[PDB]
């Protein structure tokens, strides 16, 4: 239900930062979580998603190997570790909770809900 | 034992893909949950015959059927009638990876299992895609509580038709759908056998014995 992202900012190319999403109002381990990003004029696009246990992760080809999604099922938080940042990674990054709870490699905006407002990442 | 009887049946459905090959399996099983024994008959309903080793699928078809000492709480039995869910990653020694997600529930007196599985990055010349495996050796699963769930780790080993063994590092998380007493760390000894198969492994029978110990 309630998701609030933090950890964005402005960095040089080649930098490293880590987004976090705090959560409230639902059983966190009942949901897969996903990160999406929206750059100027483009469609909101899938970045990464993680199953309830953390064992199943999926990444957009554009970020695989550079970003890592993880979660803490005690703190009820999702993370996006972003390494090897490029100017093309500049966007508002938002987190969402999956449709049902049983999620399986689903990447559409429409399979997620309860979006946060996001956090800006700018890479120069 | 009004919920989990001394004899219990189960039904299982798996949807999967291995190296891009999609398939579905439907199965029926039964066993003695408190004695730690069970059998199942599985049938490939879509995508058969499978162009890869059955053995990578066999451990995905039932932890309500683990014999426990009286002083170890049976967390997964106690999760019912609501049930529990589990997810697993198997990292094989040649780079193949199997990811699994599963839901276990109780419907009209029988366990209902729903499984999704993805296998990727198996070498086309390896023992999985060439069907050169010959069943699992006996396994020791290290169970431990962590972060509000019950976790297991296995150094699992497949026998090779060509000799020796093919290793997988296996991690699983099991979580009751309602809060249940988590046990302290313990070990489960597991032996899974293929007891019959037709030539192309489109109909397969399995047996599994599982017992927890301190």
């Amino acid at each position: 239900v309630q998701l609030v992202e933090s950890g964005g900012g402005l960095v040089q190319a080649g930098g490293s930062l880590r987004l976090s999403c705090a959560t409230s109002g639902f059983t966190f381990s009942d949901y897969a979580m996903g990160w999406f990003r929206q750059a100027p004029g483009k469609e909101r696009e899938f970045v990464a998603a993680i199953s309830w246990s953390g064992h199943v992760t999926d990444y957009a080809d554009s970020v695989k190997g550079r970003f890592t999604i993880s979660r803490d099922n005690v703190k009820n938080t999702v993370y996006l570790q972003m390494n090897s940042l490029k100017p093309e990674d500049t966007a508002v990054y938002s987190c969402a909770a999956a449709k049902s709870g049983t999620w399986w490699y689903q990447r559409s905006e429409n399979d997620f809900g309860s979006w946060g407002q996001g956090t800006q990442v700018t890479v120069s | 034992m009004a919920i989990i009887k001394e004899f219990m049946r189960f039904k299982v459905h798996m949807e999967g893909s291995v190296n891009g090959h999609e398939f579905e399996i439907e199965g029926e099983g039964e066993g003695r949950p408190y004695e730690g024994t069970q059998t199942a008959k599985l049938k490939v309903t879509k995508g058969g015959p499978l162009p890869f080793a059955w053995d990578i699928l066999s451990p995905q078809f039932s932890k309500a059927y683990v014999k426990h000492p009286a002083d170890i709480p049976d967390y997964l039995k106690l999760s019912f009638p609501e049930g529990f869910k589990w997810e697993r990653v198997m990292n094989f020694e040649d780079g193949g990876v199997v990811t699994v997600t599963q839901d276990s529930s109780l419907q009209d007196g029988e366990f209902i299992y729903k499984v999704k599985l993805r296998g990727t990055n198996f070498p086309s010349d390896g023992p999985v895609m060439q069907k050169k495996t010959m069943g699992w050796e006996a396994s020791s699963e290290r169970m431990y509580p962590e972060d509000g769930a019950l976790k297991g780790e296995i150094k699992q080993r497949l026998k090779l038709k060509d000799g020796g063994h093919y290793d997988a590092e296996v991690k699983t998380t099991y979580k009751a759908k309602k809060p249940v007493q988590l046990p302290g760390a313990y070990n489960v000894n597991i032996k899974l056998d293929i007891t019959s198969h037709n030539e192309d492994y489109t109909i397969v029978e399995q047996y599994e014995r599982a017992e927890g110990r301190h």
